[PDB]
């Protein structure tokens, strides 16, 4: 969706921060301890 | 409602759902006790709507005769027609309250103390609007010298409330309510793992009121000290392993 | 549309604490939930950090399901005691009790996407003087990224980012005129602040709108144009 | 992608759609019933994300689905991979 | 008293189901030694042991230290005794150190003639290793862990059990028509297929990664309750 | 060229994933020759070879034969190169015979210089053996055949992949929560991950059954489309 | 193993197992 948005158009320096990725990520860490452990 | 207005003609009704057993039957002793004894009320099961207990309710609430959902549709008709030239010669009590009761006198699932399981079941024998010889079957089992009797506990999971189970001198005693004799082996299936006879060596079973009240009062005669407790319960956040040399 | 802009957007800072705050607006008076909704669900999934994300339903209705709707998905929902200025002052008076730094206003039949706001706020945090950021709701979108070459392009009415100091420096929306957008660009551009335009299509939803709306905003528009002049 | 309770798998491409549900074209030969609960597996990137449907009509290979009772987190869902998409 | 866990075929889920079987028979008032055999040493992290923690019996053997102190206590009823991790060099060339493992037998068995642990599972893989054979050698009783599929079904007519190996069934799903052909072809033809099985449920896909057996992770899952009957039943038939 | 698929865990689905590429390399026009190198020997029956049927490289070298003349007709642009069965003895002691196996490596290098077949695969299994180092080595192309679990992701930052092996995901289930989690962290901490995934599909389960491959069994299925798009991007990135 | 195929075709589900999956047929045999 983003790569075809980025196609569309030129937008090559702006890199996306997908902030509902990085919210579930972080949660996902927060609740399984071996992820966490093995991430960081 | 075309009932209550009707004083002879019969009354066949057809049960889908188990929700619909209470007020069902509400309304069969409503009719009942406004159209007279000449009037035929018939209960019809379909797939699968009614125990034997909600059937002993349904019969005295004022049901001629109850159709299970085994019969096919003729022998319905059949049985229908049998049932002409008949009046209702039984007694309904006024109160329904007292009639609703009679389905459930536990109300109370789980494990419960020697003095508690003892007092319940009692009481529960000592209920005169109860069947006789019909009100539930208490079972002792006796557990293999593989396990002890608190594990065999921990494996049975009753899902009816009325089922009451307890440890003692190293037995397992279990009371079933509103249980006949015939299928108490579907009983333990269903609150057991399949393969009973694999996990308890011998079994001690009660169904009449008589036998049950004496294995009460022979029971009650027992030392405190061999009441078990659950046992995750007393065995019972991360736990971080100690090291420790294995000797 | 001599030399059309083709203005292009501007990366954000790589550190999420130096965003700023926005505030979407979602007005509807007549509109079922179910237009609405879509709306909504479209705008929580925007790819924005949620505290500095705040959505507003602003329904003229008072209708009771739509507060259900905001109460059970979590954005806010204000409704006025009266109905004067219809969208201009609906906007205005839910003005009084946001706090972001920025205001977007979004139509109930437009869908937005969830790269709206990284692709349109990286130009306010860049350039301060900007005031106003408009979006594509042809003909039209080469005029519009023509006219965003002499700081002329204006408010559209919808899918539009302003600045909250400016706005409310200007007494807010305008509602001396049926276009309310075109004067307040008018106004902002009066003051010496600029306005941009972004041709990075959303998800339109709507598709053709027939020659029934295409009248429709023909003539709200030249009546808004004469009586701005 | 169109999964049933067999566990059989099928590619389809949607039609049409609205917020009561969603029609669909079927690539190859599949003997979907109208009535049987199936999940609709939908990609957002490099994600999929699975909404529980019931079929409501077919028209050969045309088939509606309706959309069962939906949470908030699959709401947003769903109109991020059917609305806010990237056209 | 000796209960060796194996796998018929890889990712069956060995692993977890003998944390689950140890967990249950700890909550049984047993006392319990989980001995994980496999090279890869991945029953440790179901039981809250940090990834980095490189100690373990097989570790302590090859680096010529005392394997006793590498034990790891988890609660009174319950004991531990990870592999250990190896080097890469080491998992490369296994055969420079698979006969270096030999006093391990010896160790077992002197545990298992103390009588401290009435219970010492292990966890062992399919490699047909020279220690697998001598753990095989000296557990009393075996598991064979199968699943309803076609892998399994044509693993179990070519290649031979350990001898006293009852079938153990994991991953069973639900509405699948192969699969409920293969399970009643089973329940007709083999003898050694055990009355149990478990089904597929998230609570075992959880456990590994929330560090926890699936008794101590969530106890009211079905899988926990299947656990539970399998160690009953274990207790009442394998205990002699 | 030759590409080598193996599995990071055991029962992850290497063995049908390679048959199910070879035939829809075959089916696009590209002749192909698939080894079986796992000592198990299940790549055979999915391309109806008889259980009784013992012939196989391995038990050709092992008496005294030609490994050559152990191959197998399928279609005109797909050949088979069985392992061959296993005594029991033979599988208890792999170490007595997994040395003598080295004679097929250079016979794969002259088959690779015969360019009678356009791709060589090989079902490498994970026994940690000389003869599956050799024939890693020997490929030009290694695919990882992983599952999203918390076995898997322990496995890949504690275990080596082969040099330059690209990850390819296999069982990919329908509502499973930690599945998510776990593909999301991968998205980020592993770059070798390929853009498709397989799903969890009733054909690839049923497709073992019925002898056949996924797509010769069901062309409709989604899982044989993912592995006709596996095949294709092959064909554009390992055609050298 | 212990393996006991006798008497198995005695069941119409059984038989209709085999049946569908040549596999099972083959080994059953
Ligand atoms: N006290 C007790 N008895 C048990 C239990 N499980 C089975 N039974 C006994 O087994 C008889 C036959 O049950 P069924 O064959 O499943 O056939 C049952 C079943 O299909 C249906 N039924 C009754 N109650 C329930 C219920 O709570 N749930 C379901 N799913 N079906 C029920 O009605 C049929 C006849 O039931 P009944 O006449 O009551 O007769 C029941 C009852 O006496 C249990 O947990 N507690
Ligand atoms: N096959 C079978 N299963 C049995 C039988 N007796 C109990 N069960 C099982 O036990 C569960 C718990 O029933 P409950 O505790 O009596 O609690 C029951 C009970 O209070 C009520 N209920 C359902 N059907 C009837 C009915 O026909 N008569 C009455 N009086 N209550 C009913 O609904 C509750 C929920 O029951 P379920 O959801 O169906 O779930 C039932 C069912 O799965 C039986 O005879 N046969
Ligand atoms: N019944 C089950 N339902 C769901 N997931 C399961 C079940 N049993 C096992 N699993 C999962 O399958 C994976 C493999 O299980 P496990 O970690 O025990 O591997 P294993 O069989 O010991 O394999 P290996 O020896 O190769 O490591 C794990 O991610 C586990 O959570
Ligand atoms: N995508 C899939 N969906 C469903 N089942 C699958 C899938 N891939 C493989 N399977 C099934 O999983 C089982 C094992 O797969 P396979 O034998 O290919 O794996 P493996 O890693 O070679 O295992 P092993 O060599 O240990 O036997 C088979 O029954 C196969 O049909
Ligand atoms: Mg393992
Ligand atoms: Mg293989």
């Amino acid at each position: 969706d983003i790569v075809a948005l980025k196609q569309a158009f030129s937008l090559p320096d702006i890199d996306y921060a997908d902030i509902s990725q990085r919210e579930q990520l972080a949660a996902a860490l927060k609740r399984w301890p071996l992820l966490a452990e093995f991430a960081q | 409602n075309e009932a209550r207005t009707a004083q002879a003609a019969t009354v066949v009704f057809s049960l889908q759902q188990n929700a619909q057993i209470e007020p069902l039957a509400r309304s069969i002793h409503t009719l009942r006790r406004q159209r007279g004894s000449a009037m035929k009320i018939l209960v019809r099961e379909n797939t699968a709507s009614l125990r034997a207990t909600d059937e002993r309710l349904l019969l005295a609430c004022g049901a001629n005769m109850v159709i299970p959902w085994n019969a096919p549709l003729s022998r319905c008709l059949t049985m229908i027609e049998s049932v002409q030239g008949q009046k209702f010669s039984r007694y309904v009590p006024e109160d329904i309250t007292t009639l609703l009761s009679m389905t459930q006198p536990l109300k109370l699932r789980g494990f419960q103390k020697w003095d508690v399981f003892c007092n319940a079941v009692n009481n529960m024998m000592n209920n005169p609007l109860l069947p006789a010889h019909g009100k539930g079957v208490l079972v002792a089992l006796r557990p293999v010298p593989g396990i002890r009797v608190e594990q065999a506990l921990t494996l049975c999971r009753p899902n009816r409330t009325g089922d009451i189970m307890t440890i003692g001198g190293n037995r397992l005693v279990l009371f079933l309510s509103f249980c006949r004799i015939n299928d108490l082996d579907t009983a333990l299936n269903h609150i057991f793992p399949l393969p009973t006879g694999d996990i308890f060596s011998n079994r001690m079973v009660w169904f009449e009121d008589d036998q049950i009240s004496a294995e009460l009062v022979q029971m009650r005669l027992l030392a405190p000290e061999q009441w078990g407790m659950p046992l995750p319960l007393t065995q019972s956040w991360r736990r971080i392993p100690e090291p420790m040399r294995l000797l | 549309v001599v030399w059309p802009l083709n203005r292009q957007p501007v990366p954000l800072p790589k550190d999420m604490s130096l965003w700023p705050s926005v505030d979407i607006f979602v007005p509807t008076y007549n509109e079922d939930l179910n237009v609405v909704k879509n709306t909504i669900y479209a705008s929580l999934g925007i790819d924005w950090p949620k505290d500095k994300l705040n959505i507003w339903i602003l329904d003229d209705g008072g209708r009771e399901e739509f507060r259900q709707f905001a109460q059970n998905v979590g954005v806010k929902y204000i409704a006025r005691t009266t109905h004067e200025h219809a969208k201009a002052g609906n906007i205005n008076n839910a003005l009084k009790y946001a706090k972001g730094e920025f205001v977007s206003i979004f139509d109930c039949d437009h869908v937005p996407t969830r790269s709206f706001l990284q692709m349109t706020m990286g130009w306010f945090l860049k350039e301060k003087q900007l005031a106003m950021m408009q979006t594509p709701h042809l003909f039209y979108g080469l005029v519009q990224d023509g006219n965003d070459m002499w700081d002329a392009t204006f408010f559209c009415g919808s899918c539009a980012v302003i600045r909250r100091k400016p706005l409310d420096e200007i007494g807010g929306i305008a509602v001396e005129t049926v276009t309310e957008d075109a004067h307040t660009s008018l106004r902002l551009h009066r003051r010496g602040y600029t306005s941009a335009y972004m041709r990075i299509p959303q998800a339109a939803g709507l598709a053709t709108e027939s020659l029934s709306a295409h009248i429709g905003q023909r003539i709200r528009w030249a009546r808004g144009m004469v009586q701005i002049f | 992608a169109i999964a049933r309770e067999d566990g059989h798998l099928f590619s389809c491409t949607v039609q049409d759609f609205s917020d009561g549900g969603l029609g669909i074209k079927i690539n190859g030969q599949a003997q979907i019933l109208e009535g049987q609960k199936v999940n609709l597996l939908l990609k957002r990137g490099q994600q999929e994300y699975v909404f529980p449907t019931q079929v409501a009509r077919v028209m050969g290979n045309e088939v509606g689905l309706k959309l069962m009772p939906l949470t908030t987190q699959q709401h947003i869902d769903f109109v991020q991979c059917t609305f806010a998409r990237a056209d | 008293a000796v209960l060796g866990l194996q796998g018929v075929r890889g990712g069956v889920g060995t692993t977890t189901i003998t944390a689950a079987l140890a967990w249950s028979l700890q909550m049984l008032g047993e006392n319990v030694l989980v001995v994980d055999a496999c090279p890869d040493n991945l029953l440790r992290l179901s039981f809250n042991v940090d990834f980095t923690h490189r100690q373990g019996w097989a570790r302590a053997m090859l680096d010529g230290q005392d394997w006793r102190d590498a034990g790891l206590r988890y609660t009174s009823q319950l004991d531990l005794l990870p592999f250990g991790q190896l080097s890469i060099e080491e998992q490369e060339n296994p055969q420079h150190w698979q006969t270096r493992l030999s006093d391990i037998c010896s160790g077992l068995q002197q545990l298992k003639a103390s009588g401290r642990y009435q219970w010492i599972l292990i966890d062992l893989p399919r490699d047909a290793s020279q220690i697998t054979h001598q753990l095989l050698s000296l557990c009393d009783h075996s598991l064979a862990i199968v699943n309803v599929d076609a892998n399994c079904h044509i693993r179990l007519h070519q290649q031979a059990l350990p001898d006293g190996a009852h079938i153990l069934i994991n991953n069973f799903r639900i509405g699948s028509q192969v699969q409920d052909d293969i399970y009643q072809l089973w329940l007709q033809s083999q003898r050694r297929l055990l009355p149990m099985l478990i089904h597929r449920d998230e609570a075992m896909a959880e456990c590994l990664a929330a560090k926890q057996p699936v008794g101590e992770y969530r106890s009211d899952a079905l899988a926990a309750e299947e656990i539970l009957t399998l160690a009953n039943w274990c207790l009442l038939n394998y205990s002699g």
